[PDB]
Parts: C-alpha cells; structure tokens; sequence
RNA sequence: GACGACGUUGAUAGGCCGGGUGUGUAAGCGCAGCGAUGCGUUGAGCUAACCGGUACUAAUGAACCGUGAGGCUUAACCU
RNA sequence: GUAACGGGGCUAAACCAUGCACCGAAGCUGCGGCAGCGUGUUGGGUAGGGGAGCGUUCUGUAAGCCUGCGAAGGUGUGCUGUGAGGCAUGCUGGAGGUAUCAGAAGUGCGAAUGCUGACAUAAGUAACGAUAAAGCGGGUGAAAAGCCCGCUCGCCGGAAGACCAAGGGUUCCUGUCCAACGUUAAUCGGGGCAGGGUGAGUCGACCCCUAAGGCGAGGCCGAAAGGCGU
RNA sequence: CCCGGCGAGGGGAGUGAAAAAGAACCUGAAACCGUGUACGUACAAGCAGUGGGAGCACGCUUAGGCGUGUGACUGCGUACC
C-alpha cells in the first residue's frame, strides 16, 4: 500500500539543513557533538 | 512435518545407490565413411543409409 | 609412467560430477571419448575438455605413445564457494550458496 | 483415462496447436525441408499428406478449401502446380522423418523432415 | 519403471483405397421472382479415434553381457 | 493377540515330613602390590571440612646453556609412573627455546534457548515471481528457443500509446569484453572497460508583489536559558 | 612450447636454497568431502560397547601359538548434565 517515506527537498532541507540546525541552542549542540565524534557528513550535503 | 535426528554418511549414501548413470552403448559405425553415430541417428554432417541429406 | 591433468575452480557443484566421472574410470581413452562425446550433461562437456587436455599433456611433455593409454585415476573435489542472499516472504532473508569444483584426471600407459 | 484415443496435446489449448500445425504445415510446403522435435514432427505427418492428396485434382471447389486451410495463396499455389503432378503416380506417403539428436538449450529430441526426392 | 506384440523371411504404427457412421441438399452454373428467397444439376459435400486390404514412409549389416562338460564323502546298481 | 507359572513343558519337573551331596556374590580364605592410624586395626560415599601435587604465560638466577649437523609449532611410533603427565625418535617445519630453586597471575571448558567464524542433515527435494502464444529459413560464433535480418500467428488500444511536475543522477548514443550481476545458457543487457552527447530576448527558474506562516531593531514579560509582539 | 575459445585452467622449460613458497602466495590442525589397498556383510532385531573367540591378510623368527589390521559366533548390558 501506501509508504511511509515520500521524499521532498524544500521540506528536508526546511527542517533538518545547516541553517535549520543554528537557529536554536540545541541544534548548535547537535552540530557541535557532530564535529566533536568527526564526521564527514555534519548535516546534509548536495 | 519436521525430521528428529540427522542421518549419517551410511544411510545418505546408501539411498544414492540406484541414482547413479548408465552408459549409452548405442553406437555404431557407419558402413560408408567409418565415422561413428548413434543408432537411427544421423552422423554429425549427414549420412544414414550412405545416402545425401542436405549435409550442412 | 604417470601423468596429471588437473582443473581448478570449475563451475559445476562437486556433487553433479561423480555421476559422470564413474561412468569412465578404467576405460581406455578412446572408448572414453566415445562415451563421453555423446552424453547430454554439462559435466560430459567439462571432464571431455580435461580428457583432451591430458592425453595430448602427455603425448607433447612425455610421448608415452597415444593409442595404449588407460584413464587411471579420475576424481573431484569440493572448491571454494560464493555466498549470495535470496529475499523471501514476511522479511526473511535467506543465503544460498554457488559452489565450484576440482577435477583431476590422471593417466597413464602401465 | 487415454484407451483408444488419438492426437497429441503438447501442452496447450486448441486454437494455439491449429494455428501452429498451419503455420508449420506452409514452411514445410514452402522450403521441402524443415527441423522440428521429434512429438511435432510425429503428429504433422497427420496434417500435411491430406492437403497433398487434395491437390491431385484440379476442381475450383477443390482450391477453394484448399485455401480454407492455412490461409496463404502462394503456398496452394506452391500445391497444384509443382507439388501436384510430382506425386501424382505415388501411393501415400509423401514426407519422411529422420532422427537428429538433441538440442543444447532443453535437450529435446530433434528431427528432420522431408519431401521424398526434393528434386535437390 | 514393469508387462504384451512386431524389426524386411515383415501388417507394428502413420498414409492410401473401399465400406460403415455422423451432419443434412457444398461450390459453380441455369430458371422463376423488382427483392428477401425458392427450384434443378444431387440425399450432394465434408467426415477424430472404427472394419478390411495395400510395403508408399519409418522399424539399418551391427556392437555389449553370458563359456569351454560343472567340488568332496558315503551308500545302491551297471561294467 | 495366547496374556492370572518367565517360556518350553511335567502326572511328578506339584504338595506334606525326613535325610545325603552339589551349584550359588565384588562376603570369608590362599597368593601378589599400595596407602592412612596407633607389629595389629582401617581403606564405598552427595552437601561440606582437612592434607599433598601436575601443567601454562611472564620476572630474577641468565652476556649462563641448547640451536641451520635444524629452535618453537604440526602429524606417527615406542618406553615409564598410582593419576594430572614425563621421556626418546621418523616425517613436516626454517629461527628461536629454556634446566634447578624462588616470585606474580587475564592459569586448566562440554552444557548457561552462551558470543564470533567455518561446515553438515533435511536434498540435488519445494521452487524458477500473472494461463497475452508462438512457429520456420538466413547470418555471426566454440556453442543459438531466448541476440540480428525476413515470412506468418497472437495481445492492448480511455492503455500495456504520447507528453509534463515531484523523485532519481549518466541509466542516454557508439566501439569493445563475458570471470561476477540476469532465479537457466547469452555472442545479449539498464553488467565491466574506453570515447561522445544537452546550444534560448519569446520554454521554465532568476527578478517585482503578496495569502496561511516563520524570524523579528526598539518595547513588554521572565531565577539563567527564553516566551510574545510593532 | 603444447591443450584450450587469440579465454579461465593446467603440463614441460627457466629463475631461485626451497615453486609440496606462483601471487586466493610463511607454518596449514579440527569439523566436512573424495580416490586406492586388506578384511567383514544380503535368514537376522534394539544406547552400538565390554569379556571370550575361529578364519583371513601383512612383517619377524629360520616355525614356536610373536606384532599389526579385520571380527563369523557368544555371556552381560535402557547416553550426558
């Protein structure tokens, strides 16, 4: 039937890019335990 | 339905016993050419009875 | 004297090749060929390329004549195998297994 | 339960095995020599020999359900006129059958098929 | 798988020829009728498995397995 | 299914009373060996208590000893002790091993629906993913039902045809290759390798303007963080 | 150089101390799977052993009832935690 996953790009990168993700304080810490284990990938890329 | 125990090499190769091959022994020499095919066959480029099929 | 013909890595289950492997054992090799030519089995196409290999190894090599030699010893042996995955119902998922084989004939005049 | 009965099955229905007996029938006319399995070529001899004993005799009638059968204007043409007067002092059996051995995709038993001289 | 029959000195199967059965006036042509159609050539034409004849076609000369008078002792007959 | 002696079977091979022999255990004796406790007497044992030992890794004794005339490890044979075990040698192996007495432990595996890797039985058994259908001649090649060419047959036709937006990101075209992928073979492919390919004043986006809504200089409120709003 | 499809895969030659180190490459055990040799099995019932035991095959001693392998027949015997 019908999935549970049908992709978009305006509301991925709305609510889960960089620029979403340095609004808050949160997300600032999110992104800084993000650098801090030494990911390639931080957020999202194109 | 399920087994309960795990037959060994004797009793799994004993029920292979008839499953083996045969040999074909059907062959046979042509009169002719002394080329060999089987029997009531044709060669492999056609001669049966020393007679000209489209031998192709 | 002895002469070997071996065939690494061959793409038939080790199983399926004692069916036609028993068949010429002990024969003499053009015989063999002529039973071997006219059996409809892929092992028959594969143990015939490993005939014709060995009795012109040893013709070239060793000489040992031609029209006297006897196939002597001829077996198989398991070799190693590719793991694959089959999806199934209800999300199970299962392996299966592609396997190889060895096969070596050696033969000889004695 | 098959006591007395006649005509293979070949695994499928009716109108497939009438259009491919036709079919069969015309390339056999046409090229006096094809290369078929040995349970089809057991079962055409059934088929083709009526249409040869049909053509002995010219009767517009005649033609007429000779085209009826396998649709094709040159292949009764093939018929009446070459293939008519070959076999016009013969008795009954027009094509003959000889085994070829197997194939190397399902390993069928194959076998020629053939007119009698072929004038070839 | 097994069983039965036949392999050119031959009816084992396909075909051909005759018969039986089933269906119910084929095509072409002519006549009457403006036409639908009806009438004659004609119980015509076609006919799976049935019955009987017929070597026209296919069942090839072959190769493999199986031997060479069958142990000893004792008794009874013949020599 | 005999079935209320273990069976065969018995008129004594049943019962009652007496007598004479014999069979019968890891008991008692004769013979040989070990160990515990005061020449005697003892020596089966779960939960638990007490005593004596074997083997492995590392440290000192060790700039000592053995070793390419062959160390560790792997596979056999023979010998010894009461057991954990020890010793010698054939073959494989190609550079390390450790005597005696002391010391410290990541120190002894068969089970926990134990953990990781490898391999079996079920078994060459069920299955090969819409019941729209294929048949023949020619070419290529080691091999043709499945690829190319041609003749005939069949299916859809408000779709199983053609085109857009989201989504995917070289799958597009040509040459070349068949080990792996394709529920079979493949010369074939949306597979591997190498080269080539998208052209805008008028098509869309970019650009100007707003709806629901988000952020929001000052300001209001809040222990910090923050919440609402011009 | 030869077989093979101008393949995969091997056999000779050669380098090397060693190719039974040949690239899936030191040493290479175990479960699992084959080939050869010796003995045993197609009228006999069941935790597969144990005590007895004829024959056969192979080595020694110059037999000497010795060693190794097999086990017709037989008394007893219902795995482990």
């Amino acid at each position: 039937m019908k999935r549970t996953f049908q992709p978009s790009v305006l509301k991925r990168n709305r609510s889960h890019g960089f620029r979403a993700r340095m609004a808050t304080k949160n997300g600032r810490q999110v992104l800084a335990r993000r650098r801090a284990k030494g990911r390639a990938r931080l957020t999202v890329s194109k | 339905a399920v087994q309960q125990n795990k037959p060994t090499r004797s009793k799994r190769g004993m029920r292979r016993s008839h499953d083996a091959l045969t040999a074909v022994t059907s062959l046979s020499v042509d009169k002719t050419s002394g080329e060999k095919h089987l029997r009531h066959h044709i060669t492999a480029d056609g001669y049966y009875r020393g007679r000209k099929v489209i031998a192709k | 004297m002895e002469t070997i013909a071996k065939h690494r890595h061959a793409r038939s289950s080790a199983q399926k090749v004692r069916l036609v492997a028993d068949l010429i054992r002990g024969k003499k090799v053009s015989q063999a060929l002529d039973i071997l030519t006219y059996t409809n089995k892929k092992a028959a196409v594969l143990v015939k390329k490993v005939l014709e290999s060995a009795i012109a190894n040893a013709e070239h090599n060793d000489g040992a004549d031609i029209d006297d030699l006897k196939v002597t010893k001829i077996f198989v042996d398991e070799g190693p195998s590719m793991k694959r995955i089959m999806p199934r119902a209800k999300g199970r998922a299962d392996r299966i297994l592609k396997r190889t084989s060895h096969i070596t004939v050696v033969v000889s005049d004695r | 339960m098959r006591h007395r009965k006649s005509g293979r099955q070949l695994n499928r229905n009716s109108s497939h095995r009438q259009a491919m007996f036709r079919n069969m029938a015309g390339s056999l006319v046409r090229h006096e020599i094809i290369k078929t399995t040995l349970p089809k070529a057991k079962e055409l001899r059934r088929v083709v020999e009526p249409l040869i004993t049909l053509a002995k005799t010219d009767s517009v009638a005649n033609r007429r359900l000779a085209f009826a059968r396998t649709r094709d204007n040159e292949i009764v043409a093939k018929l009446f006129n070459e293939l008519g007067p070959r076999f016009a002092s013969r008795a009954g059996g027009y094509t003959r059958i000889l085994k070829c051995g197997f194939r190397a995709g399902d390993n069928a038993p194959m076998a020629y098929i053939e007119l009698v001289d072929r004038s070839e």
